[PDB]
RNA sequence: GGGGAUCCCUCGCUCGCUUGUCAAACUCCAAACCCCCCGUCAUCCUAGAAAGUCGGAGUCCGGACUGCUGGGGUA
RNA sequence: CCUGGGGCGGGACGCCCUUGAAAAGAUAUCAAGGGCGCGCAAUGGUUGACUCAAGCGGGUCGGAAACUCGCUGAAGAGUGCAAGAGCAUAAGUCAGCCUGACGUUAUUCAGCAUAGCAGUGGAUGACGAGACGAAAGUCGGCUCUAGCGAACUUUUGAGCC
RNA sequence: GAGUUUGGCGGCCAUAGCGGUAGGGCAACUCCUGUACCCAUCCCGAACACAGCAGAUAAGCCUGCCCGCGUUCCUUACUGUACUGAAGUGUGCGAGCCUUCGGGAACUCUGGAUCGCUGCCAAGCUCA
């Protein structure tokens, strides 16, 4: 389906696993890439949400693989730390008569946001910093929302 | 054993384990009066106790030890003692106001001979009014001096002396 | 289709706090009310006996009478009078 | 007033199902021990040791005082009282489980009964136990007033010579 | 518990300390509206409050706007 | 008959619990999760004695599958059956003694907020007889909320017209 | 007649619980010694019951203390933030959001407190 179709929050919340049933799985594999065990990087910035919305995991998925490709190819595999940060809790359903008994049935997931909530993570060094706001920016053009990218440790570094 | 915010602690004399509230809670459904008997090792108490939104006044409180001035030089731990105990407690309620009430023996086993039960006895015996059957009640033959006979023959002084503290109990109090 | 037996829609309405669950205070039980004594109702979950229908939760009626262990409350609904019998363990003075 | 004298000894008869060898086994407890025991029931039905629910499977008795000293001393010169750490634990709690009960003194042989396993077991305790199981203000006893296992070594080879391995 | 005769040893599920997300049928917490009762002010009231008794009906095809992220539905 | 036209499918056509439902009460859809049209002379009443689930340490092939001893353990168990609520000197487990799973009768509450509507149920009582228990008290079945039907007609019980 | 100590029955029901530590028993409680009797064990005088002198403050109980977990309270910031009652010719393509008057959190933060308060009666005493 398209993507506009399930993307606004009109409707309450649905995500009890032990009352729906049949959720089809995820695609995201790993939330946590590039050097787990360092924790020294001096520059901390994250893409940031400017509007409520649903974001399907399908988009997250593309996002994560275009921002691993970009920082893996610039800064190197050792050099930075991205980590996501949501997680698909929602259920999405579509009917599928007419509006005779409407009630939809489970055909994927989704993961609710908020305004100024933080995406994405990506930890550098100072020589990498364009190219870590040159990743992040490439990640955010397939997700359902505007977004804007704040630099928030280490700002006087590199401001 | 407090581990979080959920856990659950019992009430103060819950944690004192000396108080049963079912019990309680049956006993104060009577609109009426309670006798206690609680008792020990050196001696032997009772009084009268009635509930109040504060606590529970008492009006009425004697103690096996106030045999001394009568003249009751035995043992204050025998059946005898809780008899004597018993029946000077009546006549003290009786002439003080109050008459009635209800047997309460709080988390002891009541089984029959028993020194509860002998107080009991001293206590109907006084004209102080008290549901109860006889059936519990301890026979005079240990009430007088034969419970310690097995073991201390050599100490039978004992009716004489039980005579005379009941006179006595009756002279004072009359 | 919907109950609408005389429990519905009580499961918040009668729980009891997490520090209250067990046996609830006896001094409670032996409150004694005189006529015309404003009360508050406030269902005791403890107690299985002589509970009032939960819609007067939270209702304040005056006292009338006394039917053996249990008292005769004159609570306002929407615009008419009805007689509630409870036991004097559900029940609350009000202080004046 | 602070020395860990001993509590109880429970002679535990297990037989592993009901039956002749079940009642000669209490038979045989009360010969050796001159009071008669208890049966003890299951829990479920487990049909691969060939067990039902609520069905009798072994004995046990709860002699003290001077029983439980002549019992000690009885089994004691009968495993050379000498006790190895396994069987032992926190609280000086043994657990010796022969089998072969013939040679017991005083047990004459049966080419029926033959043998049949047991267990003795110990419990020590300091002055002072009413605290925690009268039914008048039941308290719990705190950690300095509990036993020890190297005092309770200290005990046994004081008052028996039971050395310990 | 799965991988390849001392189960040669790998080790997922699981249990604890730290990090990152949730809940309409979760809650250690917890509002603003709202409801019963008491006192006070204020308005109505002997040109008749509250309550009660009797006569005559129409009505049980509704619609829309502003709020409730109302529920359902791609809308 | 209901019915996002009718049909087909189904019964949202009687009863019980949670959410929707917007922190008093009420509130719709072929809305979401569902269950019931029963079982028990003990799986019932009362008194007495106790504490359950799960771990840790020990014992003989009683194997990581048995029973027992000690410790931690406000409940993580059990309470006939859905969901929700209640329960620890207990509403749970076992033993003793019993049949209140009694005859008759009045109000009030909900079904059916406010605000009329059967039958029929549930809470207080009253009369007459009992069980258990020292007594207080508890007992009008099985902890609370489901397990059911008017008039007319036939049959059965006590005594009368 | 005021106070202290001990004992019993209680109200609020963790500010009272968990853990740790140092002191006390003269009067009182307890531990504590046995099984003739009433009483008891699904076996056990373990418990309950009865009979009670010895020794002991090692335990219960009492007094003092500890921030080490849990609970309750105040203050600094987060913050008048999130949420919200009333009115609006205020605003967005839309799902939405903004201005004025009135209410107002939760967690987290810096620093401190909390190792119970209290009613009735009796006994030993301690005064005038
Ligand atoms: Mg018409
Ligand atoms: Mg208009
Ligand atoms: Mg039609």
């Amino acid at each position: 389906k398209p993507g506009s179709m399930y993307r606004n929050v009109r409707q309450r919340s649905f995500t009890r696993r032990k009352y729906m049933g049949g959720v089809p799985g995820s695609q995201v594999i790993h939330y946590d890439m590039g050097d787990k065990a360092n924790t020294s990087f001096p520059v901390k910035i994250s893409l940031i949400v400017e509007e409520k919305c649903q974001i399907r995991h399908t988009a997250l998925e593309a996002a994560r693989i275009t921002a691993n490709r970009h920082l893996v190819a610039d800064t190197g595999k050792m050099g930075f730390y991205m980590k996501l940060r949501v997680y698909p809790h929602e259920v999405i359903r579509e009917n599928k008569s007419g509006m005779r008994r409407a009630f939809g049935k489970n055909v994927g997931t989704a993961a609710r946001v908020k305004p100024m909530q933080k995406i994405f993570t990506v930890a550098v060094e100072k020589q990498n910093f364009k190219a870590a706001k040159e990743a992040l920016w490439h990640a955010g053009q397939k997700l359902p929302t505007p977004c804007r990218i704040v630099v928030d440790e280490g700002a006087e570094l590199v401001q | 054993m407090a581990t979080g915010p959920r856990y659950k602690v019992p009430f103060r004399r819950r944690r004192e384990g000396r108080t049963n509230y079912h019990l309680r809670l049956k006993l104060l459904l009577s609109r009426q009066d309670r006798v206690v008997v609680r008792k020990s090792s050196r001696n032997v108490q009772i009084q009268l106790i009635a509930p109040t939104p504060d606590g529970d006044i008492t009006y009425s409180s004697a103690v096996s030890n106030e045999l001394a001035k009568y003249g009751y030089t035995g043992a204050t731990g025998n059946t005898t003692a809780a008899y004597l105990t018993g029946l000077l407690f009546g006549l003290k309620s009786l002439q003080k106001g109050y008459e009635g009430g209800i047997l309460d023996i709080g988390l002891q086993a009541s089984s029959a001979g028993s020194r509860v039960y002998a107080a009991l006895k001293g206590v109907v015996d006084s004209g102080f009014e008290i549901p109860c059957s006889p059936e519990v009640f301890p026979p005079d033959e240990r009430i007088r001096g034969e419970h310690i006979a097995g073991y201390r023959e050599e100490s039978s002084d004992l009716p004489e002396q039980f005579e005379a503290t009941k006179e006595k109990i009756f002279a004072e109090f009359s | 289709t919907n109950s609408h037996g005389e429990k519905r829609c009580t499961r918040y309405k009668l729980q009891k706090t997490v520090r209250e669950r067990g046996i609830s205070p006896v001094s409670r039980a032996i409150q004694e009310f005189e006529e015309g004594q404003m009360v508050h109702i406030d269902i005791d979950p403890s107690v299985q006996k002589g509970m009032p229908n939960p819609k007067f939760q939270g209702s304040t009626g005056k006292v009338i009478g006394q039917r053996g262990r249990s008292y005769v409350l004159e609570v306002r609904s929407g615009n008419a009078m009805k007689e509630v019998f409870s036991l004097p363990q559900h029940l609350k003075p009000q202080k004046y | 007033m602070r020395t860990p004298i001993v509590e109880k000894v429970i002679v535990h008869m297990g037989v592993g199902e009901s039956g002749q060898h079940l009642v000669n086994a209490e038979d045989i407890l009360r010969n050796i021990t001159g009071q008669e025991v208890v049966r003890c029931f299951a829990k479920r039905t487990l049909p691969a040791f060939s067990i039902k629910k609520n069905e009798p499977i072994g004995c046990k008795v709860t002699l003290r005082g001077q029983k439980a000293q002549e019992f000690l001393e009885t089994a004691l010169g009968i495993v050379e009282k000498t006790l190895n750490r396994s069987q032992f634990d926190s609280f000086g709690n043994v657990s010796f489980g022969i089998e072969e009960h013939t040679d017991f003194p005083g047990m004459r042989y049966d080419p029926n009964i033959g043998v049949f396993g047991m267990d003795v077991t110990v419990v020590l305790k300091r002055p002072g136990e009413r605290i925690c199981k009268r039914r008048i203000a039941a308290r719990k006893i705190p950690a300095g007033h509990r036993v020890t296992v190297d005092d309770a070594i200290a005990f046994l080879n004081e008052s028996y010579g039971v050395e310990v391995m």
